[PDB]
RNA sequence: GCGGGGUGGAGCAGUCUGGUAGCUCGUCGGGCUCAUAACCCGAAGGUCGUAGGUUCAAAUCCUGCCCCCGCAAC
RNA sequence: AUAGCGUGAGGAAGGCAGACCCAGGGAACUGAAACAUCUAAGUACCUGGAGGAAGAGAAAGAAAAAUCGAUUUCCUGAGUA
RNA sequence: GAUCCUGAGUACGGCGGAACACGUGAAAUUCCGUCGGAAUCCGGGAGGACCAUCUCCCAAGGCUAAAUACUCCCUAGUGAC
RNA sequence: CGGAAAAAGCGGAGCCGUAGCGAAAGCGAGUCUGAAUAGGGCGCAUAAGUAACAGGUCGUAGACCCGAAACCAGGUGAUCU
RNA sequence: GGUAGCGGAGAAAUUCCAAUCGAACUUGGAGAUAGCUGGUUCUCUCCGAAAUAGCUUUAGGGCUAGCCUCGAGGUAAAGAGUCAUGGAGGUAGAGCACUGUUUGGACUAGGGGCCCUUCUCGGGUUACCGAAUUCAGAUAAACUCCGAAUGCCAUGUACUUA
RNA sequence: UGCUGGAAGGUUAAGAGGAGUGCUUAGCUUCGGCGAAGGUACGAAUUGAAGCCCCAGUAAACGGCGGCCGUAACUAUAACG
RNA sequence: CUGAUAUGGAAUGUUUGUACCGCUUGUACAGGAUAGGUAGGAGCCGAAGAGACGUGUGCGCUAGCAUACGAGGAGGCAAUGGUGGGAUACUACCCUGGCUGUAUGACCAUUCUAACCCGCCACGCUUAGCGCGUGGGGAGACAGUGUCAGGUGGGCAGUUUGACUGGGGCGGUCGCCUCCUAAAGAGUAACGGAGGCGCCCAAAGGUUCCCUCAGAAUGGAUGGAAAUCAUUCGCAGAGUGUAAAGGCACAAGGGAGCUUGACUGCGAGACUGACAAGUCGAGCAGGGACGAAAGUCGGGCUUAGUGAUCCGGUGGUUCCGCAUG
RNA sequence: CUGGUAGUUAUGGCGAGAAGGUCACACCCGUUCCCAUCCCGAACACGGUAGUUAAGCUUCUCUGCGCCAAUGGUAGUUGGGGGCUUCCCCCUGCGAGAGUAGGUCGCUGCCGGG
């Protein structure tokens, strides 16, 4: 259990952090947030 | 040549190499070992740039090929002659540093010599994984030991890591001793001054009442020095440490279900003389036989000899080669397509488990897999896992007949030694292959051998 | 009340790191011997104090009780 | 030959005003509500040099779309940076 | 203005310390000890690491009154002492 | 500077206030945030300060008076022992 | 005559170093510092507390708030008391509708025995116990189907008062 | 644990070394950016003593000098195991 | 104590290192068999001395390869084919080591002597057991001294070594949540009575749709006090991730689908409250999820699951950037 | 009158008993389409009316359970005052819970068919 930043695939910019089981959530979490500096909906990916 | 810092490789949940700094050299010559499940290879893959790190970086310097642990070519050669196109690749392309990963697992006697004296000749980087004590001697000069999820660097061969690791043994059981002792002795003065204060506020006989009351606070002030001598201890106790007891490394052995138990004299597999040949040309010529039930047959072999092939031949039932009815077959091959690589191991081994799942999860306890790897992909594991994953579906089947090319290959000492026992006393009967003269002197109580195109049986060792 | 412990008949491990019953002496049986001992060959004997829990599964992890050895209290 | 020795011509030696300044050396109490970096403090004190003052001083400077023209002391800047 | 001179074991740098309001801090500037160690006029320094450009200036030699500080003392005098 | 240890005159350098908001660039009765023209914060709207005196209090200074045991620095003492 | 205090001398005791020694005397830094005790000088007039919360290497200190005083303000007069009205709230009490504790009775899974037997299988069963179930009756700070008085919040134009 | 001695290896500094990386820019480029020399900031390999780790010894060196079960023709205890 | 460096230089020699000339070295497997690679390559070597024979030496995978020596004197091998990743002759450029030779460059050792030192002698200054000078003798690039660095270091030093508390001390506690105390708003103490926390969940969240538990009575094959099934009774006697209190069955309890609102900016206003902080928040905007729609969604039935600044690190930025860039 | 739809603290319910109806509400019939079930046309969903008032449903009857429910008293209690003080007594005001007399098979409103 474990914290982690989740940054975007289009800006590279680290828009949230939350946690995940590092063992039932093994993978890079992927997750569609919305982003700020484009002001839409993107998929953001664990770093 | 190659620089490596800060380097963390997280494997899901665990932790499994956490490294600060550690640089290679020209002319090095690097074994890194470590027990199945530690490390190594991904490690090795992260060095080679196949696989990337949590943190840190790899720097490198030249060209650096990269031998495997596990044999993808699914091709139409020997495991030997894989293994050796693989490793003669990796040498053509004329590396800076070479690494490798479990090369000596299906070789034999000649092919290990050969590989050893070349890689002497051999004048640049490498970096080794094998569990080949013999061969590490003959060929590294610095040693790597994954243990507790850190790089402990030693010098020397094998031999002087043994040396040096036996210190460390000693010098650590001496540490717990002294510690031990002195907690023991400063923990009895606390409770000999512990006596004292309840004491000194205890009036004797020879005292009276209003005699005793005069110096009621003076013997507090002596129960107060008391106590401060106590949390003094306990301060030099905070200080002395928290020496951890040194790491006694469980064994390994696996335990059995009680399949069938036929007699042991029934013949098992009786086999008439015959030449045999797979692409027409020869091979070998069988002279007539047979195997009886509690049979502990060796099958020995030089590289391409046949055995693969003969084991091949038997579970095809060839009728020049009867196996009697209820002999209830296992077989295990030397490149692992027993397993299926979509199924995780609990699926993978409840599949083919006839026995209860406490005896499954029993047999798994006893090849030591932890309740964090059921679900992993059988690509998820280690070359030695992986065997041991066989072995342990070949235990559940409710098989009397056992039959194993090659399952030295990927596995540790503890591993290997709790497979020599188990072999050795298994109830059942068995034809195993080996190229390790160590394990099959252990274990063979009967030997098939493949000498210049002629198979014999001898009930020797 | 505070520490150790309770595992074939005795002494000891194994517990910390759940699947693994072990070392020495002894016992029973058969041999050697005129007979006993020693020696050689085999075998038995423990549900791990106990009652409950957790776990797929406990000597092993958790809890209560009951016993023994020390130390205190009395 | 120098050392050394002797003679002659000069010069110094020591004191203070318990003040002011230049250098050498240099505390702790205290404060930080303990305390060690830090402070107190380059203070007290020792010593040496002085002079009526000393020290500093005639840019290898200060500055910035604009230049000023050796040092020192005071007002401000400022309890700012 | 052919040529020549313009403060060398310094100027700087490393190490260790100190003074600059500046506690090694990104630490310019100045000084001490010890190691090393420049160019010298198409040269050299500074402008708060540093580089280039621009600007200002010529170090490693010396002197220098006045404005400033103090009062054991002398003279005449003062005090909501 | 002037002058009686005066009083004027001179001296406007500087200080406070008059405009705030913002880390800052910067914008300015608005500004910052923010995508926003939204809302909200701070401001303005909703305008009195300044100089000097006195009183109260606070700070730095011994700071209300007396009082440690102790610490440090320079010296004096072996006529007792 | 020599050894002098970050020191010296010690047939060694913390002994001695000018009536001072777990580190002399004197002078200076020095008006050390003291959350500690003591003390702090004339008069009348008006008002008049607190000994609480919270934080604190904090507990006999301090800081902020609550409480006092002085001054100036501002009004959709907001304060206080009672009357009426409306509300939150689960105390006292009472009760057993849950949860626990419990008395007596009915009745019993099951355990112990005498046994009939007997592969002790199943019976004769025992008042020797007995989980529970059920009827009546008791009990409760951490029980409640119920539930006040008071006190609290407010509303009002009521009626006084500051 | 100290003391002595050893000398193969491991760890181990300052200093020596200076692979390289950033910053800068004469040019190259279109913007972005690329970039020789020099200077500059930081610096890896390698090297690098004693000590420590290590092995012997040493107790009129610091220091330390144990438990449980059973066993005699019996009652106890235990020469014995 | 130790090392580097200055004072502080002259040789010789070992052992490594580096670069160069030469000479030998190159065997996985399969394959005629000892195949290093790249390329050329079809012819190439040689009576001015070939293949093969005999001997020794060296290597080594112990197969054989090279090397010289006696006789002899011309013949050999490759191409081709197959083997194989790759071809065989020979040619050159390489690489990998090994040896000789050179040339450089480190470490260490031995010697020398002129620095330095001599608490050795003789002489002199000189009536001097100090000092200095002169001549010998001795040690000698060591010592000592300075600068830098590591180690050891109570030999000496400056300091620290908690508070609550029915005295202090021991024992316990110190922060957060829940009940009782707590006297029917709130609050309310004690070394007052009971328990928990320092997490977890990628579904245990959001939405949309669907339904409802515990336990008993019987009926039933393994199967029993009690697994699963049918009927009936049943306001909850269950469950609510986890302590307890409150609350929940017109769900907040259970399934399924789709998903990620476990969003960004904020927030009139309230709660609480010394401050710091903590809590609730309709609604506005942006862009979305679910659902036909209404509408719900800024984590979980609620209440614990946490820690200031200072200092560092990471990412980002139409901010600054000590004369200008 | 009946089918929906509401509000009202269950006097509104639970249970029991009786009468009626393809006008409606239903049960029922079928799965041919939509769509459906950890299986199942039971449910949902669709298409129909052959049989029935058995049940749901409408109406009616009841006091068995439940719910409500006074009056009087008792408790406890604000304020005041007494004592003999584990506690208690008195004056004034308020005032239960329990239990009892007694009430209850609902009461109001809208729309559409008939
Ligand atoms: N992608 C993955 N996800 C999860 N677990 C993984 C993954 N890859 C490897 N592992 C596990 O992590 C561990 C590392 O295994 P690894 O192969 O590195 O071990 P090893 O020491 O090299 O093994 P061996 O001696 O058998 O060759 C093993 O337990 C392996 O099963
Ligand atoms: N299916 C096949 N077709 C052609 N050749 C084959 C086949 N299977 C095996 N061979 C050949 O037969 C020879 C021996 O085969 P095999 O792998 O069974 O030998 P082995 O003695 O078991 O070897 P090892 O232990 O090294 O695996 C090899 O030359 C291999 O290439
Ligand atoms: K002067
Ligand atoms: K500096
Ligand atoms: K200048
Ligand atoms: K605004
Ligand atoms: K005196
Ligand atoms: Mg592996
Ligand atoms: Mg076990
Ligand atoms: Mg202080
Ligand atoms: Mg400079
Ligand atoms: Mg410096
Ligand atoms: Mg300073
Ligand atoms: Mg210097
Ligand atoms: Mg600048
Ligand atoms: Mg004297
Ligand atoms: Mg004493
Ligand atoms: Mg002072
Ligand atoms: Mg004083
Ligand atoms: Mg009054
Ligand atoms: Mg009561
Ligand atoms: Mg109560
Ligand atoms: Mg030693
Ligand atoms: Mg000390
Ligand atoms: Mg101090
Ligand atoms: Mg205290
Ligand atoms: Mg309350
Ligand atoms: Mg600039």
């Amino acid at each position: 259990r474990v914290n982690i930043t989740l940054e975007c695939t289009e800006c590279g910019d680290r828009n949230y952090i939350t946690t995940k089981n590092k063992r039932e959530n093994p993978e890079r979490i992927e997750l569609k947030k919305y982003c700020p500096r484009l002001r839409r909906v993107t998929l953001h990916r664990e770093t | 040549t190659i620089e490596i810092n800060q380097l963390k490789i997280e494997v899901a949940d665990r932790v499994l190499v956490e490294i600060p700094h550690l640089l290679v050299s020209k002319k090095a010559r690097i074994g890194i070992i470590g027990q199945n499940g530690l490390g190594k290879t991904t490690l090795m893959e992260v060095i080679a740039g196949a696989k990337e790190a949590t943190s840190g970086t790899v720097t490198t310097q030249g060209k650096l090929a990269y031998i495997k642990q596990l044999s993808t070519d699914t091709s139409t050669k020997s495991g030997g002659e894989k293994t050796r196109k693989a490793t003669q690749h990796a040498m053509r392309q004329n590396p800076s540093v070479l690494l490798a990963d479990q090369p000596t697992s299906n070789l034999d006697v000649e092919s290990v010599k050969h590989l050893e004296r070349q890689w002497s000749d051999f004048h640049g980087a490498l970096i080794i994984i094998s569990h080949d004590r013999a061969f590490l001697d003959a060929l590294c000069t610095e040693i790597w030991e994954i243990k507790n999820q850190k790089i402990h660097v030693y010098k020397g061969n094998y031999h002087a890591y043994l040396e040096q690791k036996q210190q460390q043994e000693n010098q650590a059981e001496l540490a717990y001793k002294e510690f031990k002792n002195k907690k023991k002795q400063l923990q009895a003065s606390q409770t000999h001054h512990e006596i004292e204060a309840g004491r000194i506020v205890k009036p004797g006989k020879r005292l009276n009442n209003k005699e005793a009351s005069a110096f009621k606070a003076g013997k507090g002030t002596q129960q107060k020095k008391q106590h401060s001598t106590i949390k003094a201890l306990e301060k030099r106790i905070e200080r002395l440490g928290n020496v951890e007891k040194p790491h006694t490394t469980k064994p390994i052995k696996i335990i059995t279900p009680d399949n069938r138990v036929i007699k042991k004299g029934n013949t098992i597999l009786s086999a008439k003389e015959t030449a045999y040949e797979i692409a027409g040309r020869k091979l070998f010529e069988t002279k007539a036989f047979s195997i009886k039930a509690g049979d502990k047959v060796a099958l020995i072999g030089e590289n391409a000899s046949g055995k693969t092939t003969f084991l091949k031949e038997i579970i095809q039932e060839n009728p020049n080669l009867l196996c009697n009815p209820q002999a209830k077959i296992a077989y295990f091959d030397q490149e692992l397509n027993g397993l299926n690589q979509t199924k995780s191991l609990l699926e993978n081994i409840s599949e083919i488990s006839v026995q209860t799942k406490q005896v499954n999860r029993e047999v798994l306890g006893s090849m030591h897999f932890k309740e964090s790897d059921l679900h992993k992909e059988v690509r998820m594991l280690s070359g030695g896992e992986r065997v041991k994953l066989l072995l342990s579906m070949l235990l559940l089947s409710d098989a009397n007949f056992l039959i194993l090319d090659q399952p030295t290959n990927y596995l540790d000492i503890y591993a290997m030694e709790a497979l020599e026992t188990l072999i050795k006393q298994f109830a059942g009967t068995v034809l195993f292959v080996s190229h390790d003269r160590t394990f099959v002197n252990h274990v063979a109580e009967q030997l098939l051998v493949i000498e210049n195109n002629e198979m014999n049986f001898h009930r020797m060792t």
